[PDB]
DNA sequence: ACTTGACATCCACCTCACGTATGCTATAATGTGTGCAGTCTGACGCGGC
RNA sequence: GAGUC
């Protein structure tokens, strides 16, 4: 399931899709449900396979990616894009000395999540 | 300071000016006799902060009574030394140098934005050939390479509208002038027609860079550096070995030679030197900056006084011995001990034999605390002296703290989650730790000199998680197979 | 000489020696042999052949590093030879020493092939001295090393013992020389063999190199010998050209001297090697190397006979130069009166052996010699006179022998855990001797002269009582963790105390001078007996009474 | 060995020369045990007899002008013990024997080794005691390249050009010439039978 | 036949990153014309300098300036040093005797007065007055000013040109960028009249309804002409001659700049050789040769062709000097001044002598004697000698430790230590409450206890009401109180700190 | 060997290495991973902060433990600040977003 | 309980001596001096050919 | 350098 994490779009909805752009499989399913129930332009997609290294390098978190390998290249990617890391995953929190979003920390972590919902 | 999210973007020279608290003009560190920092030097307290807590340079203003009092003579703020961990300095280079990472690291953002291969830019920067910035004259266009002989035979006839130059300065200029918006549109139309499939992939790549650049709000000219920020001094410290000898960071060497060359630059600018020596000096300028950032990525690696590589800033980050893998994903830890493993037949499943002297040290603080509650220790100083004198009542109370305190056992390798497990430790004299036979399989441990570590969950929550989630007794089934793991042999 | 010989033998030439520089014909002819092999006239030489690998001893290493000092000195020499005046200036004013001594200290001091001797035991020392490394300058790296080179090459037979190498990453890199094996002139390993003349096994010994070995047909040591003449069996068991099998008597060219010639020294000491898998065999040899001498030497009851030779060669014992009769025996000196037969008409016939007693080895081990013979006793040339620590009368005594029983105990012997008797403690067997070196260092700073005194802030007379005049431990003192050995004081800077500490100073009224306690203390956990103390005064400063 | 390799050391002008006679090992300045005690390296003095000879410029090569000679001190050379150990700043050290690939010629084949094709790649390696290294290998299409100081690959033939061989001498020494007589309109080769070998 | 070879070899340059190779190649273009090749350009230097000095002579403020500066120093009694040592320095083609100075200045003042009355008479430079003006210009030329004060004099002209250019640049931006008036028309009128405003309205007199709507900024436009016209008053130089002098003085200066470059180039090769003689793993190649370059610059500037001696000999010393002084300056992490440096030189060079003569290491005593100074300074210099060591030096025989992994920080106290700190303060305040009101407050402020500021005994006395010594006796009393073991049972555990 | 609290590392401010220095033992990636698999956040955070680079945190927690509290009170890894500043020095702007 | 008088101790602030910075040395010297150690593994992705 | 799997 982690290896099938990302997908490539053949055809836009109303969003920033377009030809050949690669985004997370979950975000694409998001568009699906919203659009189809309301109508709007659909997206044809192909499911993409990424082994290990690739999948790791494609994750949301550049802290995760930068922590893995290829520090040099990672930094240039991210710096250029102006990328913003919201600190969703494990390793991210780990390095900041924050409580994990799992186990013990899931109860308290959903607490913090609803604190971000309240403005 | 409680934060939600962190952003990373191309830095601007002017932002470096904001962080920076002063310009580091001299290569020197400190005075040999009076071990104070020199003037505008690398460890200058005027810029980076005072070395000693609440005490300025010349020693007029000591004491807590003074905060923020900025010494008239020396110009140092009187405050926490801690600031030297965080205040940055700055260096004005007179020659805008290119950023090596943006060039020599593949594929290279500069090259991709300019649609220019490596050698072209190289020969430009190194002053091997000239390049066309922009011509009102239709004769030549953007990104035209010319030799020394071609520049003169072409400048003879025309001029005026004709702009061409050499080096990082020229590339900076070409970066400011280029229209990102326009070029997006250009490439879109090319792609809309004949799309040689392979060529088309590259066309997509270039357009994505461009849009990413304009959405991020980063300006291309930032790839060329005018101001260099300087690291806080405590992070590149200079200290005396006990034997009288001194150790300093390699960054300080590179920094020093950076400053040296930059100062000679200023000198030779003032002199209006022949441009041959000028270019030569600017090449060295770039050498030192690029060696600073990433040494050896420029080809010729600077060596230390031995032959071994000088270790650059980038190297400190990236290596496995760099900060990520040595200091970030793993670290040195308090409240841990270790030694050889030996059998405990009488031990019940949730128990482990814990050598006296080890445990004694392990639980030092808890000891002190409960010593003061029962009044058995007048204060903490007396409690220390009590512990050192090793009285039998000490052990009685230690045992009481240790009661229902579960401690953690670890063996390398930590293959799966059961490489670490919690036990109720029970004190035994002797220097080896005793383990339950049943759990040997899980650790892949055996008695012929293997060494294991022990750690203390310190908080109430720690103790909780240890006894509940990590306890030997709670985890019998393998995370791997559905089967029992802790099994006789 | 080396390059030249092997080169000329690669292309099938005749001259053994040559000049250093490459003559042009050589180059052409090799390209010929390349083109040959591409067509199929000749075939390929192997990287790992023992004839294709050469060894560097001491002298050739020395040679090379000496040549380097010479090179730098040559720049200097030829330089100063032309400027100055030719007549009045002499050779002695010309000549520099710095770079010579520099080159030497680099070789000896900096080299990774130069290491701390392994002195755990005689075995470790003796073995370690004949270990052979594939690494170093002009030699193989970790990543540069695949399977081929680390694995077992057939040519290692009787030359390197196959089963003595560190476990882990260095495995395959470092190996022990086999027993009887030695280096020829060229730095190739040779092994001795017995000549077999038409079926009859002679007494004549011939050393062959790897190259020479590839040619001839040799019987194993285990083949049965017919009454110092021929062979037992009409069809006999041998090897040749790197493979093994059956041959008749008449075809028999050569033969092994002894079985032990395939084995290294450490491995030779393990007795029933025949019944031990090599996995554990290997481990066994390494274990021997990590063993420690107890005080008591108990002779190994189950040995290979090799224990006598091991002892003798280690050279940690005293051997008799001349033999004769023992005049004086001390646990410190052994003096021996020589046989009139052997005695030189030059000097007197009196041989002296001052024994070394109780010094510190590198690993914190003890070095203790015990005299073996008694007073007025007869000895001959090469008799064992005093033993090193792990040695009995003549023999290697790594340790001690005990009554062991194979069986389970109430889970005390689980996974190779050991149950031992209190009797071991009671009998003081396996009680290790350790000699650790502790140090104290007095310098001077900007903060003022550090010095050695008995005076220390806030300590009891407990510590004061165990110290001499100068702040020194007494000889024979029994000391534990936390105890102060040698007193040292260091000048402190400004004492800027928190306001609280300021008032308190005033209150109890002990001002305490601007000094820091720098004294050398016994590390905790360890404790024992100060046996001897040495001091090194400076040349400049005046001596202490202790001094 | 080292001495004769460099010596005798002749000056620029060709009139003054330095000659080597012979060497002497002194008795060790510091004994075994003592060096152990003070943290000294155990060593003997080396002293060598050297002679300065000066020719005249003007007289042809008349060594009749000036002859100066003496025994100079060239430093302390670390000595070996009776045990076969060495005294290095007050601690006992041992120099280990070192195996390497011996100088000479290595005829190496890459069986498979590289390629989808699985083509046979032959390489002879030139290993000196002292100096840079030489590699000759076969290109995939059987063309002969050199790696000089393993820098990169270029054509072997060029080297012989540097050694002043014309293309004609090259092919002479390598390949075997065949005499092709043209008489009238008939073309006749001087053929040896074992060249038809499977033709 | 030079640059076209650079091109063929640079074509082969497979991205040749080595700056070593690049520099050697480029300087390889420039050959060294020898013999009098150098002195060709030496001639041109002197001529350029003299021509701009003719400009200085022609400019009136030069003489006014000279006399004014002399008069400042001279007015303070009679100082020989300071500003008098900066100026004067007249070459003979010394400790300055006032006798010769008073004499040498005389004839210039004579000529000053004599050059006045003739100018005014009929014309500024009518025939005869042009002959006498030439005579005065030959008098000034006999002097050669010291470069320092000479630079300040050229800055009295150059800076004037910059004000001229700046003021015109302001006018041109305001007129051309805001309004729009042909610079072509500008030429004729600006040259023709200069002094009168006739041009302004003559231009507007050619109609062109754009010259009509100028009323709104008229008050600003011709008033800005004020600053330009004002510079004329201030200097009193006529526009025609201003032009001639600016351009031709620019001529003299440019001759020298374009020249020096030639000299530098032809001797680049000399720098290289000199540097590489001391390119001993002391600094580094590029560093040294750059410093060597600096030395060559010195040589070119101070060298006179008049000396009649070889260039190489003199320059050698300048470049060598640059190199030597520069290692001393930079190189080492701890900068070391010069006299210290040379003492070190002595050290190591005599080390070799003494090591060989005596047999072994040179002990401080014998060394002390042989170098002619006291033992004290020997040991001092000995330890100061050592350079900084690498922080990331691999002390791990296996890359286990970069020596940073040894480092312990005495600055940060232990949590154990912190425990000391906190408990002690707490205990102090607890017994503080046991003290009597005013007594407690006394001690509290005396020692800045719980009060950042510790007032000294007299300042405590100020706040209280005079008395100093009474507080010393309260001090003894408070001490007595706290010595009570019943109270200090808590204080007693810290008896061992 | 065993350590409660002792000498710390200069730059990163973690405990030094080995019995040699009276050092704290290194907790590696794999070992961390162990805690990760269980849900155990607090032990993790202990290892991350009060036991390593947070000076304020470790000191405060020591004395709270001695005051019979056993309360955690987390802080901020000093290694993290180290990290930040090195990124700034290499010329990249990275800043902590306010909520 | 508080001030005076006398002297004694200590911290500040200005002075004197050494430390620091720079300039000159004029036979002639001029593209040549460093420097070597990297290496071959090994399957791989990517870019370029 | 040596221990562990
Ligand atoms: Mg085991
Ligand atoms: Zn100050």
């Amino acid at each position: 399931r982690q290896m099938l994490r990302k997908a490539t779009i053949v055809n836009a909805g109303s969003s920033d899709f377009l030809e050949g752009e690669q985004v997370e499989y979950s975000r694409v399913k998001i568009a699906n449900r919203e659009l189809e129930a309301n109508g709007k332009v659909g997206a044809t997609y192909s499911r993409d396979l990424l082994g290990i290294t690739k999948a790791s390098l494609a994750t949301e978190s550049f802290i995760s990616a930068a922590s893995f390998q290829e520090t040099t290249r990672v930094l240039t990617e991210a710096a250029v894009a102006g990328k913003r890391d919201e600190l969703r995953g494990l390793k991210e929190n780990v390095i900041v000395g924050r409580l994990i979003p799992a186990g013990t920390g899931y109860a308290y972590h959903q607490d913090r999540m609803r604190r971000r919902a309240a403005g | 300071e409680e934060f939600d999210a962190i952003k990373i973007a191309l830095a601007s020279p002017d932002m470096i000016r904001s962080w920076s608290f002063g310009e580091v003009k001299k290569p020197e560190t400190i005075n040999y006799r009076t071990f104070k920092p020199e003037r505008d030097g690398l460890f200058c307290a005027r810029i980076f902060g005072p070395v000693k807590d609440y005490e300025c340079l010349c020693g007029k203003y000591k004491r807590l009574k003074h905060r923020g009092v900025i010494c008239e003579k020396c110009g140092v703020e009187v405050t926490q030394t801690k600031v030297r961990r965080e205040r940055m300095g700055h260096i004005e280079l007179a020659s805008p140098t290119a950023h090596i990472w943006f060039l020599k690291s593949l594929p290279s953002r500069i090259g991709l934005l300019l649609d220019m291969p490596l050698r072209d830019i190289e020969r430009v920067l190194y002053f091997e050939s000239y390049v066309v910035i922009e011509g009102g004259m239709t004769n030549l266009e953007r990104q035209q390479i010319l030799t020394e002989e071609q520049y003169l035979d072409a400048l003879e006839e025309f001029g005026d509208e004709f702009d061409a130059k050499m080096g990082a300065e020229a590339i900076q200029a070409l970066l400011k002038s280029m229209d990102l918006e326009q070029e997006c549109e250009q490439l879109r139309e090319e792609l809309n027609e004949t799309n040689s499939e392979t060529k088309r992939k590259k066309l997509t790549k270039r357009i994505k860079l461009l849009e990413a650049f304009v959405q991020s709000g980063n300006k291309p000219e930032w790839m060329i550096l005018t101001v260099l920020p300087v690291l806080p001094p405590d992070l590149r410290p200079l200290v005396p070995l006990d034997g009288g000898r001194f150790a300093t960071s390699d960054l300080n060497d590179l920094y020093r030679r950076v400053i040296n060359r930059n100062n000679r630059l200023k000198r030779l600018l003032d002199l209006a030197a022949p441009d041959i020596i000028v270019r030569n000096e600017k090449r060295m300028l770039q050498e030192a900056v690029d060696a600073l950032l990433d040494n050896g990525r420029r080809g010729r690696a600077i060596t230390g006084s031995n032959k071994r590589p000088l270790k650059s800033l980038a190297d400190m980050i990236k290596g496995k011995q760099g900060r990520f893998r040595q200091n970030l994903l793993g670290k040195r830890v308090d409240y841990s001990g270790r030694s050889v493993i030996t059998v405990g037949p009488y031990l019940r499943l949730h128990q482990c034999g814990l050598p006296k002297k080890m445990a004694l040290e392990l639980f030092k603080p808890f000891i002190y605390g409960k010593l003061e509650l029962r009044g058995l220790a007048t204060t903490i100083k007396a409690a220390k002296k009590m512990v050192e004198r090793e009285e039998a009542v000490v052990w009685d109370i230690l045992d009481e703290v240790i009661r229902e305190h579960p401690v953690l056992l670890n063996r390398a390798p930590t293959l799966h989650r059961l490489g670490i497990q919690a036990f109720e430790p029970v004190l035994i004299e002797g220097k080896a730790i005793q383990l339950h036979p049943l759990v040997c399989a899980a650790y892949n441990a055996d008695f012929d000199g293997d060494q294991m570590a022990v750690h203390v969950p310190l908080t109430l929550e720690a103790q909780l998680e240890a006894r509940a989630l990590m306890m030997s007794t709670n985890n019998i089934l393998s995370p791997a197979n559905g089967e029992p793991i802790i099994v006789p042999s | 000489a080396v390059g030249r010989m092997k080169f000329n033998r690669s292309l099938l030439r005749e001259e053994i020696e040559g000049s250093g520089i490459l003559s042009k014909d050589d180059i052409i002819d090799v390209m010929k042999k390349l083109i040959d092999i591409r067509n199929g006239k000749g075939e390929v030489d192997d990287i790992d052949h023992l004839g294709n690998r050469r060894i560097r001893s001491v002298g050739e290493m020395a040679e090379n590093q000496f040549r380097v000092g010479l090179v730098r000195v040559e720049r200097a020499v030829k330089e100063r030879l032309s400027l100055g005046d030719l007549d009045t200036l002499m050779p002695q004013d010309m000549i520099n020493a710095k770079p010579i001594s520099a080159a030497v200290k680099e070789f000896f001091g900096s080299s990774q092939l130069s290491q701390f001797m392994d002195q755990n035991n005689p075995l470790s020392e003796i073995t370690h001295k004949r270990r052979i490394s594939a690494l170093g300058p002009g030699g193989l790296t970790r990543e540069r090393a695949g399977f081929e080179v680390r694995d077992v090459h057939p040519t290692h037979y009787g030359r390197v013992c196959p089963i003595e190498t560190p476990e882990g990453p260095n495995i395959g890199l470092i190996n022990s020389l086999s027993v009887y094996a030695q280096t020829n002139e060229y730095g190739f390993l040779e092994t001795p063999y017995r000549k077999v003349t038409d079926g009859v096994v002679t007494d004549e010994i011939h050393y062959l190199s790897a190259i020479e070995e590839g040619n001839y047909v040799i019987a194993q040591a285990n083949s049965n010998l017919d009454e110092e003449g021929h062979f037992v069996e009409d069809l006999v068991t041998c090897r040749s050209k790197g493979e093994s099998s059956l041959f008749s008597r008449d075809q028999v060219d050569y033969m092994d001297v002894s079985t032990q010639q395939v084995v290294s020294v450490g491995a030779s000491l393990i007795p029933f090697l025949e019944h031990d898998d090599a996995n554990r065999a290997l481990m066994g040899a390494n274990m021997q190397r990590q063993a420690v001498p107890t005080l008591r030497a108990d002779k190994p009851l189950v040995g290979t006979g090799m224990e006598r030779a091991v002892a003798v060669d280690s050279g940690v014992t005293a051997v008799a130069k001349r033999g004769g009769v023992v005049q004086y025996v001390d646990a410190s000196r052994i003096v021996i009166k020589v046989n009139e037969d052997e005695m030189y008409p030059g000097e007197a016939g009196i041989d002296i052996y001052n024994l070394t007693k109780y010094t510190r080895s590198n690993q914190n081990t003890c070095i203790n010699q015990m005299p073996c013979v008694s007073l007025g006793e007869p000895v001959e040339r090469g008799d064992v006179l005093a033993d090193g620590p792990s040695t009995d009368l003549g023999e290697l005594a790594l340790g001690q022998n005990m009554r062991v029983a194979f069986m389970p105990w109430n889970g005390y012997n689980f996974e190779d855990s050991i149950l031992v008797s209190e009797r071991v403690v009671q009998e003081d067997r396996f009680t290790t001797i350790h000699i650790q070196e502790l140090a104290c260092v007095s310098r001077d700073t900007k903060l003022g002269p550090e010095e050695i005194t008995a005076d220390i802030p806030n300590v009891g007379e407990a510590a004061l009582s165990k110290l001499d005049e100068s702040g020194i431990v007494y000889i024979g003192a029994e000391v534990t963790g936390g105890d102060i050995l040698v007193g040292k004081v260091t000048p402190k800077g400004e004492t800027q105390l928190t306001p609280e500490e300021k008032l308190l100073r005033a209150i109890f009224g002990e001002k305490a001078s601007d000094v820091k306690d720098s004294s050398l203390r016994v590390p905790n956990g360890v404790s024992g007996t100060v046996i001897d103390v040495q001091v090194f005064t400076r040349d400049g400063v005046e001596k202490d009474k202790r001094a | 060995a080292a001495f004769r390799s460099v010596f005798p050391i002749q000056s620029y002008s060709g009139n003054s020369e330095l000659q080597y006679v012979s060497y002497r090992l002194g008795e060790p300045v510091f004994d075994v045990q003592e060096c152990q005690i003070r943290g000294v390296t155990y060593s003997a003095p080396l002293r060598v007899k050297l002679r300065l000879v000066i020719y005249e410029r003007e007289a042809p090569e008349g060594t009749v002008k000036d002859i100066k000679e003496q025994e100079v001190y060239m430093g302390e050379i670390p000595l070996m013990t009776d045990n076969g150990t060495f005294v290095i700043n007050g601690t006992e050290r041992v120099i280990v024997s070192q195996l390497h690939r011996s100088p000479g010629v290595f005829f190496d084949s890459d069986k498979g080794k590289t390629h989808s094709s699985g083509k046979v790649l032959y390489n002879a390696r030139i290993i000196p005691y002292r100096g840079s290294w030489l590699d000759f290998e076969f290109d995939p299409k059987d063309n002969l390249f050199v790696r000089i100081d393993r820098r990169r690959k270029l054509p072997a033939t060029i080297i012989l050009r540097a050694l002043n061989y014309t293309t004609e001498q090259i092919l002479d020494l390598f390949f075997e010439k065949v005499i092709f007589e043209i008489r009238d309109n008939k073309l006749q080769m001087e053929l040896v039978p074992e060249r038809l070998r499977g033709e | 036949a030079a640059a076209q070879v650079l091109s063929s070899v640079e074509s082969e340059i497979g991205r040749t990153t080595d700056p070593v190779r690049m520099y050697m190649r480029e300087m390889g273009t420039v050959e060294l014309l020898t013999r009098e090749g150098e002195i060709d350009i030496a001639k041109r230097i002197e001529d350029g300098i003299n021509q701009v000095q003719c400009s200085v002579a022609e400019y009136p403020e030069a003489i006014t300036y000279l006399l004014e500066q002399y008069d400042r120093v001279e007015a303070e009694e009679a100082r020989l040093s300071d500003l008098i040592t900066g100026f004067v320095d007249p070459n003979a083609e010394n400790s300055i005797d006032p006798e010769l100075a008073r004499e040498k200045f005389a004839e210039l003042r004579a000529q000053y007065v004599v050059t006045r009355d003739t100018i005014k008479a009929k014309g500024r430079s009518h025939a005869t007055a042009q002959e006498e003006i030439l005579k005065l210009s030959e008098v000034f030329k006999q002097f050669r000013l010291v470069p320092k004060q000479f630079d300040y004099l050229v800055n009295s002209m150059r800076v004037m040109m910059d004000r001229v250019r700046t003021q015109e640049r302001l006018i041109m931006k305001l007129c051309v960028e805001q309004c729009k008036m042909p610079k072509k028309n500008f030429i004729t009128l600006f040259t023709g009249n200069e002094t009168s405003d006739t041009w302004f309205n003559a231009a507007i007199a050619m109609n062109k309804p754009w010259s009509e709507k100028l009323h709104d900024v008229s008050e600003e436009v011709h008033r800005a002409l004020q600053k330009l016209q004002q510079i004329e008053e201030e200097t009193g130089l006529t526009i025609e001659q201003v032009k001639d002098i600016n351009r031709r003085m620019s001529i003299g200066e440019a001759k020298a700049r374009r020249a020096k470059k030639e000299m530098v180039e032809a001797n680049l090769r000399l720098v290289i050789s000199i540097a590489k003689k001391y390119t001993n793993r002391g600094l580094q190649f590029l560093d040294l040769i750059q410093e060597g370059n600096i030395g060559l610059m010195k040589a070119v500037d101070k060298f006179e062709y008049r000396r009649g001696y070889k260039f190489s000999t003199y320059a050698t010393w300048w470049i060598r000097q640059a190199i030597t002084r520069s290692i001393a300056d930079q190189a080492r992490t701890i900068r070391i001044p010069v006299h210290m440096i040379e003492t070190i030189n002595k050290l190591n060079r005599i080390s070799r002598q003494m090591l060989q003569e005596m047999g072994r290491e040179p002990t401080p005593e014998e060394l002390a004697e042989r170098m002619l100074m006291p033992e004290d300074k020997i040991r001092k210099v000995l330890k100061i000698a050592k350079e900084p060591i690498s922080m990331e030096t691999p002390i791990g025989d296996d890359e286990d430790s970069h020596l940073g992994d040894f480092i312990e920080d005495t600055t940060l106290e232990l949590p154990l230590d912190s425990a000391t700190t906190e408990s002690l303060r707490a205990a102090t305040h607890d017994v503080l409450a046991g003290l009597t009101a005013r007594e407690a407050k006394v001690l509290r402020m005396r020692f800045g206890i719980d009060m950042n500021t510790d007032y000294t005994l007299e300042e405590v006395g100020k706040q209280f009401d005079v008395t100093r010594e009474r507080i010393r006796q309260i001090e003894a009393k408070a001490l007595r109180k706290l010595r009570h073991p019943s109270r200090s049972e808590v204080l007693r555990s810290f008896l061992d700190d | 060997h065993a350590r409660s609290t002792g000498s710390y590392s200069l730059v990163t401010q973690q405990p030094l290495g080995g019995k040699a220095q009276f050092g704290g033992q290194r907790f590696g990636e794999m070992e961390v991973w162990a805690l990760e698999a269980y849900g155990a956040a607090y032990t993790l955070q202990e290892m991350l902060t009060v036991k390593s680079d947070d000076v304020n945190g470790r000191t405060k927690m020591y004395k709270n433990i001695v005051d019979g509290n056993h309360q955690m009170e987390p802080g901020m890894p000093e290694s993290f600040n180290v990290l930040l500043k090195e990124i700034r020095s290499l010329g990249i702007n990275i800043e902590l977003e306010d909520e």
